[PDB]
RNA sequence: UGGAGAGUUUGAUCCUGGCUCAGGACGAACGCUGGCGGCGUGCUUAACACAUGCAAGUCGAACGGAAAGGUCUCUUCGGAGAUACUCGAGUGGCGAACGGGUGAGUAACACGUGGGUGAUCUGCCCUGCACUUCGGGAUAAGCCUGGGAAACUGGGUCUAAUACCGGAUAGGACCACGGGAUGCAUGUCUUGUGGUGGAAAGCGCUUUAGCGGUGUGGGAUGAGCCCGCGGCCUAUCAGCUUGUUGGUGGGGUGACGGCCUACCAAGGCGACGACGGGUAGCCGGCCUGAGAGGGUGUCCGGCCACACUGGGACUGAGAUACGGCCCAGACUCCUACGGGAGGCAGCAGUGGGGAAUAUUGCACAAUGGGCGCAAGCCUGAUGCAGCGACGCCGCGUGGGGGAUGACGGCCUUCGGGUUGUAAACCUCUUUCACCAUCGACGAAGGUCCGGGUUCUCUCGGAUUGACGGUAGGUGGAGAAGAAGCACCGGCCAACUACGUGCCAGCAGCCGCGGUAAUACGUAGGGUGCGAGCGUUGUCCGGAAUUACUGGGCGUAAAGAGCUCGUAGGUGGUUUGUCGCGUUGUUCGUGAAAUCUCACGGCUUAACUGUGAGCGUGCGGGCGAUACGGGCAGACUAGAGU
């Protein structure tokens, strides 16, 4: 069959996608408990690391650019309105 | 990726090849995106039909032809008339 | 497939001669079976039946010949059955029966099945073909000089030669100048039945 | 450019009205018979279960290593040496989502058609703007062990990368503020300002051997999503719905959206048939019919749905993911009983069912697809071959004189005639068969050389066809090797005799057979077709017996028992406006093959190629208000008071 590689490769995959997926969703909730915290201080700061970390996987390409675009935007909007 | 291909139509011992513009990911019985020519391999020579300038449209735009279309091209000339060389005819 | 059989039980079935020939007529009357000789009621099919037939008979045409040749005929605009009497005379055998390199219909079918004429220089083994215009026909050349042929050579002239086609001398040719008439040559059928027999 | 009727109710007639017939068609079967070639077609029933072989691999010009080949290499005289072409296995990249199969499910935006995407994504292809810059850690493989019957697996080292991670800088990522144009409302397209950020990779080279990657503009290509119109039966299915309908705020998607979530309203669908039941893949197409229409979806083509049954996720540009994964169920098998493996609705083939449908063949010779710089590799796609009269076409089974009225048979008025010029006898041709030979086009094609330096071109030296020594041609004696089939009372073409005597029997109807049967079995004769002829199965037509074309309702079947009135259909005269229906032109679209005209090529036809019709329609713009219609009015005749 000659797919036992291509098993492994995927698991590897798995492995390294929900990584940084569960990294990013983190990340994310971090940020989102600092906003109903209200600090409005270190959550400037929260805010680009989040972006950072949310592109830099757009462009490792486990997400798509959409994706990034609209949490980005969201993030943003949700420390623009406290 | 876009490829100009020959679509055979004829009978069993009679194969008909028509130069067509068709996707890749398609039988090659199939319905070509648009067909910009034909050729009999049963003339004496042959029988070699060429529209030159929708195949100068289709290679400028990306469509990549296979070996035979690329020999027919060759000998029409249209693909040394779109890759600038000298010899515009050579049939 | 052909009929190989005896043709003037058919003339006589048929009653009316339509071969000629050496073996034109059997001198006695026409009883084609052991009740021939009994008068039966003409009925509307039997007439259009016996033409049918007659031409079929004529011809060497099988009836599915016949079907393509009559339904070609009227799907062609104008006329029907002038068109299918011009495409039955188109056959080879006709026009050799007509060019008289021929005795019969018969005699020309078998030349043409044998092989013994190329129209364009090129071999034909078929009766089924059928001639165009500004087409020649032309004699092998190996076949020449045969007894089924200079047997006829010098009595061909016996018989007329249609308006459309032309002989040549010593050696023949058979050209095709147009599509014949057989309304005005050599019709002893009338195609006003056979069209009505087609149409039930 | 195209319209047939006949039989059958009665003592006889005319209507109405059934039933039957003559014709064609098929992925067909049966009975008998049976030569060949060209082209096609062949599990329609059990989406029943499968023995077995082949159906997806490739790159050393990404990388570590050397199992094999020839190898210079030490030399064993049968052992050594990755450094070398080359390469087992391994990492990595791409492909694998295409190609092939079935029509189960599905009455559905699944399909056909025409719009919208200001609601979108898009590898490999083309191409504009730039980069291609720095560090780190492990591991595969190998080696040493361990566990397990296996299937498989653990511990310890060890080596890379175009593998992974962390970096500098880069605007179509975001936020806020603006400029400039647009309308179709959310908006749409492009710059500026401030705050944010986001990648790349190196390898090879007979020295112009070549490959690469990314940051993004714009094309090409594929697809996701929505809408109007059209294509079954059933009301003896009349009330359906609660994420259901909408809104708000979040979440989710490539993208709009109850897609999901928290709150608010009470709404949304239904007699133009929801909801429910039965059935079914849709279309281009195929058959019949003059047509309208009626039947049908098989070859082929487009799409959709499915992959033992049921459910789910991941990788990836892209997944019903047949030959990928996880789980539940059934089945089959191995087992040391602890545990494991499997899915022909791919090609070929087997078992079973049925009236019934084919080789476990050849080759990548050509086309398409995938992998490289390639040379090259794979391809049961494909090109063929093999079996079947299964369907279409075509040719033969001979022909020229023959009244010996052969002999005979048959009928028989005992005179005759039919078989019947067919025969014998004289003769001509060898179509296709048999034997031998040559021998293809399909290949302006691909490799190793010569001008060209590589880009382009022809030249020849060599080779490359499964088909195939096949098509086809030639040479040889010989009519010599070759026909059967159904019917004969009316429909409908075809009559005598023998045996039989309501018995044997036939038959589509009505009718024949109970002792002179053109109707039974048989013999002769005739009719029609033909390597085919009849029966069965189904559809169309006749049937104007579901009638728009193209029917009727006093007595033949047909006016509700009457009235009112809901929806609906329909509507007087006249004026003005719109131009929705209507109609004209123009543009786009209406795939190809197939249907037709006209041609071209297989000796002809079937088959095939080309030009034009077809595609009855739809969307857009531009003309008309003659009629219907919307609106605004007016009149009295209708109607009402
Ligand atoms: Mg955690
Ligand atoms: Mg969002
Ligand atoms: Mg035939
Ligand atoms: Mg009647
Ligand atoms: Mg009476
Ligand atoms: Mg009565
Ligand atoms: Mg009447
Ligand atoms: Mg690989
Ligand atoms: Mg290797
Ligand atoms: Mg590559
Ligand atoms: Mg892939
Ligand atoms: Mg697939
Ligand atoms: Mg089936
Ligand atoms: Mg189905
Ligand atoms: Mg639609
Ligand atoms: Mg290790
Ligand atoms: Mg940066
Ligand atoms: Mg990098
Ligand atoms: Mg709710
Ligand atoms: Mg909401
Ligand atoms: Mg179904
Ligand atoms: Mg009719
Ligand atoms: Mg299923
Ligand atoms: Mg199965
Ligand atoms: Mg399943
Ligand atoms: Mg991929
Ligand atoms: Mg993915
Ligand atoms: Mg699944
Ligand atoms: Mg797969
Ligand atoms: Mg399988
Ligand atoms: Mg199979
Ligand atoms: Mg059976
Ligand atoms: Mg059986
Ligand atoms: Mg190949
Ligand atoms: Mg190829
Ligand atoms: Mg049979
Ligand atoms: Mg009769
Ligand atoms: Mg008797
Ligand atoms: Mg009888
Ligand atoms: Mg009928
Ligand atoms: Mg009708
Ligand atoms: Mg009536
Ligand atoms: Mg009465
Ligand atoms: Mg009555
Ligand atoms: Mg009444
Ligand atoms: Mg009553
Ligand atoms: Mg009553
Ligand atoms: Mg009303
Ligand atoms: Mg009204
Ligand atoms: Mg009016
Ligand atoms: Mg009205
Ligand atoms: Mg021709
Ligand atoms: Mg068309
Ligand atoms: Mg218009
Ligand atoms: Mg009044």
């Amino acid at each position: 069959k000659s797919q036992q590689k291509r098993n492994r490769t995927n698991e590897r995959a798995r492995l390294r996608n929900k990584a940084v997926k569960s990294s990013l969703r983190t990340a994310v909730r971090a940020f989102r408990e600092a906003a109903h915290a209200g600090d409005k201080a270190k959550a400037a700061e929260l805010l680009a690391s989040t972006n950072r970390k949310l592109d830099k996987a757009a462009s490792k390409g486990v997400i798509h650019k959409n994706q990034a675009a609209n949490k980005k935007s969201a993030l943003a909007q949700a420390l623009n309105k406290l | 990726a876009v490829k100009i291909k020959l679509t055979r139509l004829g009978k069993i011992r009679n194969p008909q090849y028509r130069v067509a513009v068709a996707d890749a990911r398609t039988r090659r019985d199939g319905r070509a995106i648009e067909v910009i020519g034909r050729y009999h391999p049963k003339e004496e020579p042959s029988l070699i039909e060429i529209n030159s300038e929708r195949a100068q449209y289709w290679l400028s735009v990306g469509a990549q032809p296979t070996e035979p279309v690329l020999k027919l091209l060759k000998i029409t000339g249209d693909w040394q008339k779109f890759k600038g060389l000298p010899g515009a005819q050579g049939r | 497939a052909r009929y190989t059989g005896p043709v003037t039980r058919k003339s006589r079935r048929l009653r009316t001669d339509l071969v000629g020939g050496d073996q034109a007529f059997e001198k006695r009357p026409y009883p084609p079976g052991q009740h021939g000789r009994a008068r039966i009621k003409e009925s509307e099919y039997l007439l259009q039946l016996q033409e049918k037939q007659k031409a079929r008979f004529t011809y060497g045409v099988m009836e599915k010949q016949f079907r393509r040749y009559y339904e070609e005929a009227v799907r062609q605009p104008g006329k029907t059955g002038e068109e299918l009497l011009k495409i039955l005379e188109s056959r080879l055998d006709n026009v050799i029966y007509r060019a008289g390199l021929a005795r019969t219909r018969r005699m020309a079918r078998q030349l043409v099945s044998h092989g013994h004429f190329n129209v364009n220089g090129v071999h034909v083994n078929v009766p089924s073909y059928r001639v165009s215009q500004y087409d020649i026909v032309d004699v092998r050349d190996k076949s020449l000089n045969t007894v089924p042929f200079q047997i006829a050579r010098e009595t061909a002239g016996e018989r007329p030669i249609p308006s459309w086609l032309q002989v040549v001398g010593e050696r023949q040719r058979v050209l095709i100048h147009q599509l014949p008439e057989r309304a005005q040559i050599d019709v002893p059928l009338t195609e006003q039945l056979i069209v009505e027999y087609y149409s039930k």
